């Protein structure tokens, strides 16, 4: 997260790492037992952690969950990053409490003008190499469908959005992919890609949770 | 393990939208750098036309 702030402790329950080795993705956790991320972030084996703010010093609300099933979208497309989504099922259900806690799906698609919170431990420096040990909050606008398609002309799909400053000097970066992007109590996005972190007219791009509504209850419901 | 047997591989990415994935999945240059992923490197070799090979997956 480029030109954000540390997260308050207790305002991003739902926030999640992914883990291989390294923090590689973030992740939202939708169910007692689901996390949702981006279809990029896949590997074979996964280590979902929970409850961290400080991702180098243990501060002991860590729930450490090696994923049981990791389902990459089934139409995910390498070349486009259409369909960047991915359900990790938990191998045990996450324990609830006021720092590991559910965020709701969206009940409409992303509004223009709506306030969203960004958070994630992925890169801080628009040039070089900052990646934070707590982890980072942005406010940013959902901006309209033509300020997106202007920015990324032929690229923006339906199953994407724009969020951020045109601007530039705020954004996700590199290491923040699949980490959530909540609106008004809904996670609305997940963090996927754009042209650099913070670069002017360059805003990231996010994989539009509403049109996967359908496909991640009848997932989740089919591998429980 | 001389020069030849050492040689460093062309950054091959995949993505076609003059951007990249906000994965953190580093690899190590030959020139010595971390680059965050295969497509920011990629990105780097277009955009100041240089021929940074990846010597190996994971950070220098």
């Amino acid at each position: 997260i480029v030109g954000g702030y540390n997260c308050e402790e207790n305002s991003v329950p739902y926030q999640v790492s992914l883990n291989s080795g390294y923090h590689f993705c973030g992740g939202s956790l939708i169910n007692e037992q689901w996390v949702v991320s981006a279809g990029h972030c896949y590997k074979s084996r996964i280590q979902v952690r929970l409850g961290e703010h400080n991702i180098e010093v243990l501060e002991g609300n860590e729930q450490f969950i090696n994923a049981a099933k990791i389902i990459r979208h089934p139409q995910y497309d390498r070349k486009t990053l259409n369909n960047d989504i991915m359900l990790i099922k938990l191998s045990s259900r996450a324990v609830i409490n006021a720092r590991v806690s559910t965020i709701s799906l969206p009940t409409a698609p992303p509004a223009t003008g709506t306030k969203c919170l960004i958070s994630g431990w992925g890169n801080t420096a628009s040039s070089g190499a900052d990646y934070p040990d707590e982890l980072q909050c942005l406010d940013a606008p959902v901006l309209s469908q033509a300020k997106c398609e202007a920015s990324y002309p032929g690229k923006i799909t339906s199953n994407m959005f724009c969020v951020g400053f045109l601007e530039g000097g705020k954004d996700s970066c590199q290491g923040d992919a699949g980490g959530p992007v909540v609106c008004n109590g809904q996670l609305q996005g997940v963090v996927s890609w754009g042209d650099g972190c913070a670069q002017k007219n360059k805003p990231g791009v996010y994989t539009k949770v509403y049109n996967y509504v359908k496909w991640i209850k009848n997932t989740i419901a089919a591998n429980s | 393990p001389g020069y030849l047997d050492s040689l460093g591989r062309e950054a091959k990415c995949y993505s076609e939208l003059n951007g990249c994935t906000k994965i953190y999945d580093p690899v190590c240059g030959t020139d010595g750098n971390t680059y965050p992923n295969e497509c920011v490197l990629c990105f780097e070799n277009r955009k100041r036309q240089t021929s940074i090979l990846i010597q190996k997956s994971g950070p220098c």
